[PDB]
């Protein structure tokens, strides 16, 4: 109740370890580790995370999935093998108290699929040790969906090593930027399914490479139509207007907007609706994120988002490193 | 000797048990399978007694 | 004239400045290719397809140009538009995920050509490849309902009830949004006919009987559904489920209006079946209900023999194998195999 | 910086050379990228070339620099993908004369904080190579180090993939089955239960379950053999040929012995693979058992002979399956006929009268 | 204006045959997840990638659930329609 429902993902884990840690030693020393008092401590702790004072019962499995996203976040570099390995051991003990295992599985499925497509995977060992702790506690049936998602990413990793060797076999007008980022998805193992998007136009820079991926994937499976997901896939850009050529990994939705600036310095709202080739409901959320940053700046004194307002292009962008993640 | 326990137990149960009791005692039990595998001449007696092959099971007895 | 056409398309390939300026100059080039005739028309129209599949031209300009290009194609004769549809689908094949709206537009006109040339199997395979369920762009409800209705109609005329009733289930999901109650009745009637094609007259007699007691079914369709259930009960084999279905139709007063009251009365009272009773009932049966079943040329030739053996188990004391076959016009080798199968199944 | 390592690596990949391109990927390592994935991908391309030609002293020199950056310099996501890729590629081109020296030097550079998969996977391949060299001194030394922990696959509850005590026993099962020695297969199955109680669910777990189904099928327990063959077909499906086709014949054989085999395929691991003529031979065998017909069961053995007659395991049970079909047909024919003739059932079954008198006694 | 260049870029590889999976119709798991008869046996059934058994009505469920339903009634009396096997295997 000291934090009500605004609990932090790094503070909720330490709050449980401090309460349980001060009681796991008072019983094993004074009471000589009696089995009667040990069962009462685990039974009473299960009702704390399930029946609390604030009216926020669904926030317990959400904070548990958010804690794994911070340890697996890849901003630019990485982490050591001592603090991450020691924090994963104390995480399986807190999960034994929360009885809402069905809500945690739905939150972890959509979070793991987003960290792989966006490229936010920092340590591969954090994903292997996570599915192993859930199998030893819950069982092999509950961790069956998580094991299929990890094995599917390992198959695409082995395919990237074979496609990388093809560059040394007659290839000189292909090497330019980043290499393959194949993320094989399924219909039952993965939460994302083959659903119609919003008939995107696809920028002219992304016309190649992806075209060769459809013909390469058609050789392994006899007839397999693939659909792209522009909501989780991100690209990259190179700005040569500052003192250092910075690279910012932007979303593929912003690439179609920046491609329209090659004809004129400014692009109105009526011309941006035809270049993106989509509805106005999706362009509103896209132009909103570009206005808060230093990518698209307004003119005059104070210009809001309107149907007749223009949108200029700003060369100065807030950067500091190369290939920085925005999610 | 270990080559005589299969004959001592194989010939005693062949006279007191029928064909259905042999498939559940000297066949279903995995402990007696190791003793019958050493001497193949004793394992063929149980198989010939279950397939109603009394003609070939008698010639191998003498 | 085809030499100057390809030179004008390559100049505007990398040129980009406006949306209406690029689409305005490209429309004048495609207009001149339509007015051409002879061998110069085929070479000019094929150059426009290769100019749109490149990565230099924007997808917005290529989509707007391909939309109006598919409108003037049906105006051309079938001897010229046929070679264009087969050549355009091969160029956009590697980029089928980008121009999904243009692929279905070409396949919609290609299937109409095979329909006019009396080809039901060829026109049905064209609409199948259209990404209706595994596509990135969803069309309207009227566009999907018309496409699914043409596939089931072409497969039905080609003598294929399996492929015709397979694609009709996809259109049933969008039929709930409309208020057409007549289309929902035919959705379950057509499925009941496929179940009867597998020689399952016992199970089909219960589906047609339960559908006649509903309220959404029209009065003209409830009487026709009871006639199919009465015919399936006679064509079914003699057993325990046949006696329960014959007594249910006799208690209903709706069976008196049909002309098949004499067949139901002679089958419920365990009466005799002569050679003139099976011929009158076979004339009122559907053409898809008479198959080559050993003797005769109808399915009723087997149900009559099985029905006479069940009635003889409680009336005839003991008859020889030579006398039992002469009363049914069947050899002695057939009267023994049929009677032996009824005792094992527990029906005689 | 990360800008100089991008333009230099892009121009070096254009028309690579087996000797000239090695100098372009070496000067980029002295700049030390700040990402630092630009310097990690440059050394990965040099390993894929040194293992095909050149020699072995130059390959070990470039392999030590790859194992250095793995902590905070390079992300562990891109680093773990390179370790599992090179270890699976050098075991095919290089022979055993140069593969044993590459495993001893690797353990000296993996003594950091994370000592789970980096120590178990590197020590697993060492135990499999000692059996071919007939070395008893080095085999006992590596076994005492793994016995200090609780489990041989996981130190606590972290990374898996790395079992040596069960991999040695599993390699002897695949060899002893070809010699038909049931006295040794029974002793190896009891020793696999202690390791099974301390391992998760990798690939070796599905190998020890195959020997359990073969032992129970010989004693007469057809229900216990089906539970072990079905649990092993899921693990063998991930690997594939040739350890997947041979395991499918043992799964369908135990299903037809329970009276009867109405389920030819209970999983999708073998439904779309029936297009091959070798796998289709097992599909037609189950179809002849459901309808209960001895005329169609013998036709499969005559048509498919180079897949079912070459295995001595299924050949010893082909006689019992043919006798169980004759019993089901005799029941459906003896009910109507009260006093049926003896030659009557022999003509309908299209069999000689020599086996009819012997089958009527057992029935 | 800005520099745009890519070497070998790609998105995802999705696939869904026939219609989209709608959490089956007898439970809440996916078409390839452990339903009821798949997680309660853990011996004679599957445990990782479950099987997909299609039908004539273009609606797939589970092989362990459709086998026990057709044992006592081959037809479907819930709506008086055709029920048969079609297209084995995803």
């Amino acid at each position: 109740s000291n934090l009500t429902q605004e609990n932090m993902p790094t503070l909720f884990v330490e709050s449980v370890l401090e309460v349980h840690g001060k009681f796991v030693q008072l019983i094993n020393t004074v009471l000589n580790g009696d089995q009667h008092f040990m069962s009462a401590l685990d039974k009473a702790l299960t009702s704390v995370v399930n029946y609390r004072e604030p009216k926020s019962v669904c926030k317990a499995p959400e904070l548990l999935a958010k804690y794994c996203d911070n340890l697996l976040k890849k901003s630019a570099k990485g982490m050591t093998e001592n603090e991450v390995e020691d924090r994963l051991t104390s995480f399986i003990t807190v999960f034994k108290y929360i009885d809402d295992k069905d809500v945690f599985q739905k939150f972890y499925a959509r979070m793991l699929a987003k960290r792989l497509i966006h490229g936010l995977s920092m340590s591969m060992d954090s994903e292997e040790a996570m599915i192993n702790k859930l199998k030893q506690a819950c069982g092999y049936e509950f961790t069956s969906k998580l094991h299929r998602m990890y094995t599917d990413m390992s198959v695409s990793a082995d395919l990237n090593n074979k496609f990388n060797n093809f560059i040394k076999n007659q290839d000189t007008v292909i090497d330019l930027g980043i290499s393959f980022q194949i993320y094989v998805l399924q219909a039952g193992a993965w939460p994302l399914t083959q659903a119609p998007s919003s008939t995107f136009a696809i920028p002219q820079e992304l016309e190649k490479s992806v075209q060769m991926f459809e013909l390469f994937y058609s050789q392994h499976f006899s007839g397999r139509k693939l659909t792209w997901l522009h909501y989780l896939c991100t690209g990259e850009v190179k700005m040569n207007y500052l003192g250092k050529p910075y690279v910012a990994m932007v979303t593929t939705y912003q690439m179609a907007v920046l491609l329209a600036f090659n004809n004129s310095e400014t692009v109105s709202y009526k011309e941006l609706q035809d270049s993106t080739q989509m509805n106005e409901k999706e362009l509103t959320k896209t132009i909103k994120s570009l206005l808060d940053v230093k990518m698209i700046n307004h003119d005059s004194e104070k210009e809001d988002i309107d149907a007749e307002s223009s949108f200029s292009l700003n060369m100065n962008f807030s950067s500091k490193r190369t290939k920085f993640k925005i999610t | 000797s270990p080559s005589n326990v299969a004959i001592y137990g194989g010939l005693c149960a062949l006279a007191t048990f029928d064909r259905q009791e042999l498939q559940r005692n000297v066949i279903s039990s995995s402990s007696f399978k190791l003793f019958l595998e050493l001497e193949p001449q004793v394992r063929d007696i149980i198989f010939k007694f279950y397939e109603s092959k009394y003609a070939s099971c008698l010639k191998m007895l003498d | 004239m085809a030499a100057a056409v390809r030179q004008d398309l390559a100049q505007l390939m990398n040129s980009s400045g406006s949306h209406k300026d690029l689409a305005g100059k490209y429309r004048q080039i495609l207009e001149k290719a339509i007015q051409l005739s002879g061998a110069e028309q085929l070479e000019a129209l094929k150059a426009f397809v290769e100019a749109m599949v490149n990565e230099n031209v924007s997808l917005v300009i290529s989509r707007q140009l391909l939309t109006d290009f598919c409108t003037h194609l049906p105006n051309l004769p079938d001897s010229t538009a046929k070679e264009i549809y087969h050549f355009t689908l091969e160029k956009i094949q590697p980029r089928v995920i980008s121009f999904e709206e243009q692929v279905a537009s070409i396949r919609q006109h290609l299937a109409s050509i095979y329909e006019k040339e009396e080809d039901w199997r060829n026109a049905a395979q064209v609409l199948v490849g259209i990404p209706l369920e595994t596509g990135q762009k969803q069309y309207n409800v009227d566009y999907k309902l018309e496409t699914y209705l043409k596939i089931a109609r072409l497969y039905l005329e080609d003598d294929d009830p399996v492929q015709a009733e397979a694609y009709i289930n996809r259109a049933s999901l969008l039929q709930n949004e409309s208020t057409n109650e007549q289309l929902q009745i035919h959705y379950k009637v057509c499925y009941a006919r496929v179940l009867d094609y597998r020689r399952k007259f016992i199970e089909a007699a219960q589906r047609y009987n339960e559908l006649s007691y509903k309220t959404i079914v029209h009065e003209s369709e409830r009487l026709e559904a009871l006639k199919h259930a009465l015919h399936c009960t006679i064509l079914a084999s003699a057993g325990q489920q046949r006696s329960r279905m014959l007594a249910t139709l006799f208690k209903d007063e709706r069976c008196q209006q049909l002309a098949a009251y004499g067949i139901l009365e002679k089958m419920y009272l365990d009466r005799i079946i002569r050679g003139n009773q099976l011929q009158e009932f076979a004339a009122m049966l559907m053409p898809h209900q008479k198959a080559t079943t050993a003797d005769g040329s109808s399915i009723l030739d087997r149900a009559v023999i099985e029905h006479n053996l069940l009635s003889a188990s409680k009336l005839y004391n003991n008859i020889t194998f030579e006398e039992l076959g002469a009363l049914l016009e069947i050899p002695a080798a057939k009267a023994e195999k049929i009677a032996s199968q009824m005792i094992t199944e527990g029906r005689m | 910086v990360d800008l100089e390592n991008q333009y230099y690596n892009s121009k070096a990949l254009k028309e690579d050379d087996p000797k000239a391109a090695l100098s372009s990927f070496q000067k980029v390592l002295e700049l030390e990228g700040e990402k630092g994935e630009w310097g990690f991908k440059a050394l990965k391309q040099m390993i894929k070339i040194n293992f095909k030609l050149t020699n072995f002293p130059e390959m070990m020199n470039r392999y030590k620099q790859l194992l250095t950056y793995i902590r905070s310099a390079v992300t562990r996501n891109y680093s773990e993908k390179s370790i599992n890729s090179i270890l699976d590629y050098i075991s095919t081109s290089k022979q055993m004369d140069l593969l044993q020296e590459f495993y001893e030097t690797t353990l000296e550079a993996l003594k950091d904080a994370k000592n789970d998969r980096l120590w178990f996977k590197t020590n697993t391949k060492l135990g499999k190579l000692y059996l071919e060299r007939e070395e008893y001194g080095k085999l006992q030394k590596i076994l005492r180090q793994l016995h200090q922990s609780c489990q041989t696959d996981d130190g606590e509850d972290d990374l898996k993939k790395g079992t040596q005590l069960l991999e040695i026993y599993a390699l002897e099962i695949q060899m002893y089955t070809a010699q038909k020695n049931n006295k040794k297969l029974k002793a190896l199955y009891e020793q696999s239960l202690h390791i099974k109680s301390a391992i998760p669910h990798p690939l070796i777990m599905g190998v020890i379950r195959e020997c359990g189904g073969k032992m129970h099928l010989r004693e007469g327990e057809f229900e216990k053999a089906h539970t072990d063959f079905f649990e092993a077909f899921k693990n063998y499906d991930e690997s594939g040929s040739p350890r997947r086709t041979t395991c499918l014949k043992y799964l369908v054989l135990a299903n037809m012995l329970m009276k009867s085999g109405i389920n030819p395929f209970d999983s999708q691991e073998a439904k779309p693979y029936k297009n091959d003529p070798e796998i289709l031979a097992m599909t037609n065998l189950v179809s002849a058992y459901q309808n209960n017909d001895i005329t169609e069961f013998e036709k499969i053995l005559k048509t498919n002979h180079s897949n079912i007659m070459d295995d001595p395991f299924i050949r010893e049970h082909i006689e019992e399956l043919l006798r169980n079909i004759r019993t089901q047909v005799l029941i459906k024919l003896i009910k109507p006929y009260t006093r049926i003739h003896i030659p009557f059932i022999s003509k309908e079954l299209n069999i000689d009268v020599a086996d009819v008198e012997s089958l009527l006694v057992q029935c | 204006k800005k520099r745009f260049e890519v070497k070998k870029w790609n998105a995802v590889a999705l696939w869904a045959w026939d219609i989209v999976v709608d959490n089956c119709a007898i439970c809440r798991n996916h078409i390839m997840d452990l339903c009821i008869e798949c997680q309660a046996n853990q011996a004679s059934a599957t445990s990782e990638e479950c099987t997909v058994a299609w039908g004539v009505c273009n609606h797939a469920f589970h092989f362990h659930c459709i086998s026990r339903w057709l044992k006592t009634r081959q037809v479907c009396p819930l709506d008086n329609r055709e029920w048969e096997f079609q297209k084995y295997g995803h």
